[PDB]
């Protein structure tokens, strides 16, 4: 049988995690925020050479379906932990509940910890939203603290709008489990 | 040191994607 991965990805509702998956696995984005339940994705990879099939897995990021949501966690390869570069109340719960929830499931799991919406760092309007709430994206070398601190496999940041980094983070998920 | 290709949709749930794909 064909050599396969499961993914599994998880973070606080409005990160971008069905952008994410939609962006890289079909290179379009979606014109409208829908909240995920459940979804999936099958798709085809060539890793030196030979095939590789990536089920991605997308989960809600709402505390409404706490109970559901590590139902899915079965059999799971390496976890994508995402929080949004502009949001950090979403960072701050990589630590409180996202690291301690996969820990608990799957202990020996790899972890990914991805920061998304990276063209939004930069955008003088939502740092000045942040500025008024006394607040400041997060920096790559937070993000890489939060990484070492939760013992992630890699720390890496993206764009699914531009495609900037997002390549990289599922071929870093397969380098975690190949 | 892997070589990785672009990944090719073969099915999704989610309709936005399976609807780009094939
Ligand atoms: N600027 C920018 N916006 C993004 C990016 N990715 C997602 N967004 C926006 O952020 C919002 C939420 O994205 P979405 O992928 O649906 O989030 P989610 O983490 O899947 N939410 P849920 O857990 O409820 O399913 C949408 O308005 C979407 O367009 C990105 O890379 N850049
Ligand atoms: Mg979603």
């Amino acid at each position: 049988r064909m050599q396969a991965i499961k993914c599994v990805v998880v973070g606080d509702g409005a990160v971008g995690k069905t952008c994410l998956l939609i962006s890289y696995t079909t290179n379009a984005f979606p014109g409208e925020y829908i909240p995920t339940v459940f979804d999936n994705y099958s798709a085809n990879v060539m890793v030196d050479g030979k095939p590789v099939n990536l089920g991605l897995w997308d989960t809600a990021g709402q505390e409404d379906y706490d109970r559901l949501r590590p139902l899915s966690y079965p059999q799971t390869d390496v976890f994508l932990i995402c929080f949004s570069l502009v949001s950090p109340a979403s960072f701050e719960n990589v630590r409180a509940k996202w690291y301690p929830e996969v820990r608990h499931h799957c202990p020996n799991t790899p972890i990914i910890l991805v920061g998304t919406k990276l063209d939004l760092r930069d955008d003088k309007d939502t740092i000045e939203k942040l500025k008024e709430k006394k607040l400041t994206p997060i920096t790559y070398p937070q993000g890489l603290a939060m990484a070492k601190e939760i013992g992630a496999v890699k720390y890496l940041e993206c764009s699914a709008l531009t495609q900037r980094g997002l390549k990289t983070v599922f071929d870093e998920a397969i380098r975690a489990v190949l | 040191s892997m070589e990785i290709s672009p990944p090719v949709l073969i099915s999704s749930s989610n309709p936005t994607a399976a609807a780009r794909i094939s």
